RNA sequence: UAAGGAACUCGGCAAAAUGACCCCGUAACUUCGGGAGAAGGGGUGCUCUUUAGGGUUAACGCCCAGAAGAGCCGCAGUGAAUAGGCCCAAGCGACUGUUUAUCAAAAACACAGGUCUCUGCUAAACCGUAAGGUGAUGUAUAGGGGCUGACGCCUGCCCGGU
RNA sequence: CUGCAUUAGCUAGUUGGUAAGGUAACGGCUUACCAAGGCAACGAUGCAUAGCCGACCUGAGAGGGUGAUCGGCCACACUGGAACUGAGACACGGUCCAGACUCCUACGGGAGGCAGCAGUAGGGAAUCUUCCGCAAUGGGCGAAAGCCUGACGGAGCAACGCCGCGUGAGUGAUGAAGGUCUUCGGAUCGUAAAACUCUGUUAUUAGGGAAGAACAUAUGUGUAAGUAACUGUGCACAUCUUGACGGUACCUAAUCAGAAAGCCACGGCUAACUACGUGCCAGCAGCCGCGGUAAUACGUAGGUGGCAAGCGUUAUCCGGAAUUAUUGGGCGUAAAGCGCGCGUAGGCGGUUUUUUAAGUCUGAUGUGAAAGCCCACGGCUCAACCGUGGAGGGUCAUUGGAAACUGGAAAACUUGAGUGCAGAAGAGGAAAGUGGAAUUCCAUGUGUAGCGGUGAAAUGCGCAGAGAUAUGGAGGAACACCAGUGGCGAAGGCGACUUUCUGGUCUGUAACUGACGCUGAUGUGCGAAAGCGUGGGGAUCAAACAGGAUUAGAUACCCUGGUAGUCCACGCCGUAAACGAUGAGUGCUAAGUGUUAGGGGGCCCCUUAGUGCUGCAGCUAACGCAUUAAGCACUCCGCCUGGGGAGUACGACCGCAAGGUUGAAACUCAAAGGAAUUGACGGGGACCCGCACAAGCGGUGGAGCAUGUGGUUUAAUUCGAAGCAACGCGA
RNA sequence: GUCGAAGGUGGGACAAAUGAUUGGGGUGAAGUCGUAACAAGGUAGCCGUAUCGGAAGGUGCGGCUGGAUCACCUCCUU
RNA sequence: AAGGAGGUAAAAAUGG
């Protein structure tokens, strides 16, 4: 563009989207509205718990939960690790990070937080699955 | 149903307040059940949830998860053919179903002789039987 | 139509230098003549001739090639332009090629090189870079 | 006509309510005309003071007609009488009109518009036994008949039967 | 000092004046009168969001993001209004009124405002003690002691951050046991360990123990102003006393290696590899991906790597990203030149002279608080930290200087741009008129059984006389040859001829004006075909449609018909692969050779404007472009920022309608794309060859029989071979 | 008595949530029907427009080459 | 002699 064209219409940068929109929103109950706040995790209640089939070429029964967050947004969260103790009405902590195999699963459920238990029999990378030191 | 979160929170607080009052979810029925020391106990707890926690709830007799079984034995066959269109799929099996001894559970036996059914598909036959029996056949 | 005679002169010089031409005739102006004289003094061109004819006259430049036919002028760049004019202070005067090139400037004290601008402690409109 | 205010009834039938003039203000939708007096509000008597004007006259005078302010009285000032209730939706008919004089006024008829069809002029069609007429002192941009019925978007398949 | 035009009009005390009132004060601050002004594309108004700054994070910088702690300024104190007192308030812990909410009551009536410090409930992923003291600094009152001070000084809690020190050190092969792997030799954990020696940072115990403290007041004197003289007051020198922290920091003495290491990673990016279990399951994952029996990618074990009282994960910002490109990118084919004109504002602008000093450059002064960042020094044992100086930071203001460039003013020039004069070609446009060929239809003569059509057919037309042939008539549409990388036009487009009106372009000349120019948002027009409305027209062709054929089917291609439409007038629509997929203007940079319309000099040379081909330098990812640039430069405009969603939704404007213009997001993928390369393939092609055709002899197919094969039958007719390349084949 | 918060009444503007029902869009495993495009893709493809059809699509009109191809003439380049 | 541009015939079953 000419300098005159830049002066008339300055350059405009591309806007960046969040990978975890459900964590960027809080809810004010008194005013019954949403509010913009960046959060690293959110509490939620597991509306459903079950398994999903990944997209090709992968094949598996990946464990996930449909969770209502404290801000009233309903999301799918993956359950990492081997074995979990989650059912409907379980209260779980949700963090960002999607599962590439699972199409609509954009969050993870923290292990070893609120109701969710650590992975039983985990000994390497235990902090990633909320397992205490066996000793 | 919009008050289910309030109901869960009230149940948690109430279980912390009273050791003898319990609440648990039943997987089979997908119902939440509340156990107490009597009718008066549960009635007071329901009323306290309704008023103090402002969560109106209705209570009833817990649903009973029933089971099915075969009373008579019989040899049976199943044959599925889907060759009419595009890719063609053929399956055929001959299975004797027998009333098992009560409490013994499902038992799959593979009396295949001569490889009439390739050994690759026998586990698939077992898995199909398991799924189909998980789904009820009478009710 | 024509909008930057200095640009045009520099582009004529660049094209002639690329084709390895010996002489170069362009329409004349005071600013072009001072630029050409600065180039001659600095050694980028061989000679400058002015034809005081009608129609503003003509400037006849004679370019300079070194041994092995090497080109003395590596490149000429217009800095200040009609669409955006560039000025610099004495303390902000740019060095072309770490000093191995000249920046032709226009100053209250006449059009001079960046070295003279820094020496006399003046700034002005940065007409061009040449190296 | 207390209180109530459609609880009446098939149905707000009847009644009640609105009603004049001036000022403010006025939605969807629309064929841009409308809808509209939409809706919803404010004012209205009398006295005095000051004061822009218009018609007719030399002028006086007569007539018309405003504006501002300060006061007075009543429960109440278009103080009586006469003078729209309004709004939101749906079916039907485009509309103004016409009709069962005397139980039906309507969604029926008509309509402007559309189309089909007959008719070359002593036209066809109609009245009459005929003569003689209407058509028409017209002539296919005309005239008769059938069907449809503003406008907008459209109007599919079948010619075996009559 | 901020985002939006999918917000273009806003304003009526509004803008100005006069008079008055009012205020600490000027002022439409308010009122009365007069006028119709004021703001706005240099973004008014409206909507949304937001305390601002010093600073903080990031970045090489330019920039981008942020506005915690600390300092300044502003605003607010349950919500709204008001005033009182006062120097100061329209007042957080004041008053009044109204409102919402809550509490006490004897039911008559009363009370309250933690966004002060703690703390409670609630919300949340998440943020602390209902602590000690006014000893220090500061503040209010008091003459003062002193009182008050949840400011403040401290302590408590939290790895929340930064900084510092630990968890031991020396010797230690005799490579001890034991784990893991193994090629069963051994390798590795490993100087690691054991053992001997050493230290006590830390830790436990017992002693000593700061500074922060200046003071004020009180008591003594000395001195200074005043006094007639004291007491007093200012100042100076002395003395008693003053610590929440706290018996804390710190120091000393003794005892013990004894109490004090975890987290992640090890396929590539990326430092670190092996064994077992699993077997597309369980699982992993930032991307590419890994996992179906040999998994360095899943889980465990050994080992290794990086860090270490922390280590990992998630969230957010900057970076890498030149991926909005001023620095510092693009638009022939990858995303991107508006379909094309005419033209407004704006942007930019040829040569010379004089002048001004708005921009531009230069010197001085003031300021840009403190803290912070950077540089230096000093103090905590170091460091963090603290302190002190310097430097830096303005698009800052006032003032003094310079005149080249940009800007302003004045005066000249002809090169650009127009005009005159002499010439040239043209399917440029609009309206009327004339004409030949051909198609269709109608009438008539001759004439017989087909015509037509296709790969082959059938439908259809024709025994009523079709088709063919001859003559005449009716009507509509298009203009055979010329015709050409030819011409004209901004583009769309324009092809028979004639007349009238009319536009543009090119060549030469150098009178004439003297920069009058270029681009061009918004606007205003034209704009292929189809399509729409009204009225005509209707030959041909032909969506829809009917029949025939092909086909597994055939809503098609093919055949026979056939309506809208195709044509005209006037309106509407406003879109095309509207293309050179290449915006306009200007100048510069090798050549060769055609063609169109001119001009000058001797078939030749030179030259102007087009239109083509080939080709240097240069450019390009390559293909290619290359004086008709896609090269080198300057000006202006339009446009792009991964593929879908989508030219969609919503809003707006336009349209009779069809639709057009403007134009997102959620969500989803890790691609989507361009040019070129090698193969393979094609119901692509060219050429060459072969008993492949052709030339010729003899056969098979016909008869009987032998044999093999399919089929059927049977108890079995064993199995294998199935176009050529199965069938006197395994045999 | 003026001004005057709150309140009341009224017709409009704007925003958000929600709504029987409805529309296309994206993704998904070996689903069903045909085979539009890529070679001349077996009817060259594509663009605009109109109409028709289960669907891709077909057809008509104009346009483009970003189209392969055997025989012919017409030029232009080395 | 070999390459670039324009016009222009004649042919055609269906599925791999
Ligand atoms: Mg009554
Ligand atoms: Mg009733
Ligand atoms: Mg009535
Ligand atoms: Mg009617
Ligand atoms: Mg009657
Ligand atoms: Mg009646
Ligand atoms: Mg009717
Ligand atoms: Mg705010
Ligand atoms: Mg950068
Ligand atoms: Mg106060
Ligand atoms: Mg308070
Ligand atoms: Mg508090
Ligand atoms: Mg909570
Ligand atoms: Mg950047
Ligand atoms: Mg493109
Ligand atoms: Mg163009
Ligand atoms: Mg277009
Ligand atoms: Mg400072
Ligand atoms: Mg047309
Ligand atoms: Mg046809
Ligand atoms: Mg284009
Ligand atoms: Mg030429
Ligand atoms: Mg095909
Ligand atoms: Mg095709
Ligand atoms: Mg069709």
């Amino acid at each position: 563009p000419t300098i005159n064209q830049l002066v008339r219409k300055p350059r405009q940068s591309k806007i960046k989207k969040s990978d975890s929109p459900a964590l960027n929103k809080g809810f004010n109950s008194k005013k019954k509205k949403f509010t913009d706040l960046n959060s690293p995790q959110k509490r939620g209640v597991c509306t459903r718990v079950g398994t999903m089939t990944p997209k090709k070429p992968n094949s598996a029964l990946r464990k996930y939960a449909r969770v209502r967050l404290s801000n009233n947004i309903e999301i799918n969260a993956y359950i990492p690790g081997i074995g979990h103790n989650l059912q409907e009405h379980s209260v779980v902590l949700v963090r960002g990070g999607r599962v590439k195999d699972l199409p609509g699963v954009r969050y993870h459920i923290v292990r070893g937080a609120l109701d969710t238990s650590g992975v039983d029999g985990r000994r390497q990378g235990r902090s990633l699955y909320g397992t205490k030191k066996p000793k | 149903k919009a008050d289910q979160d309030k109901m869960t929170q009230a149940l948690v607080k109430l279980q912390e307040e009273d050791p003898t009052f319990h609440a648990h979810t039943d997987e089979e029925t997908g119902q939440v059940i509340i156990g107490g020391m009597g009718e008066l106990h549960l009635d007071i707890l329901v009323d306290r949830m309704k008023k103090e926690f402002n969560v109106e709830c209705n209570v009833g007799a817990p649903m009973v998860s029933y089971r099915e079984t075969f009373k008579s034995s019989a040899q049976v066959q199943g044959k599925f053919s889907r060759q009419s269109g595009g890719r063609g799929q053929y399956g055929d099996v001959h299975i004797e179903f027998t009333p098992n001894e009560t409490g013994a559970g499902f038992e799959f036996e593979n009396a295949i002789v001569g490889g009439v059914v390739p050994r690759e598909y026998i586990p698939s036959v077992e898995a199909g039987l398991k799924d189909a029996m998980e789904n009820g056949v009478l009710a | 139509t024509m909008t930057d005679p200095i640009a045009d002169m520099l582009t004529r010089v660049r094209n002639a230098n690329m084709v390895r031409h010996e002489k170069l005739e362009l329409p004349a102006s005071n600013i072009k003549k001072e630029i050409a004289e600065i180039l001659k003094s600095e050694g980028f061109i061989k000679n400058v001739e002015y034809v005081e004819d009608d129609k503003q006259g003509v400037l006849r430049l004679f370019l300079k090639y070194g041994q092995n036919d090497e080109r003395v002028i590596t490149g000429l760049k217009r800095i200040s332009k009609p669409g955006l004019r560039v000025y610099a202070k004495a303390s902000e005067m740019p060095k072309v090629l770490n000093g191995l090139g000249i920046a032709l400037v226009s100053t209250s004290e006449g059009v001079i090189t960046d070295k003279e601008a820094r020496k006399r402690n003046v700034g002005g409109e940065i007409i061009a870079y040449v190296w």
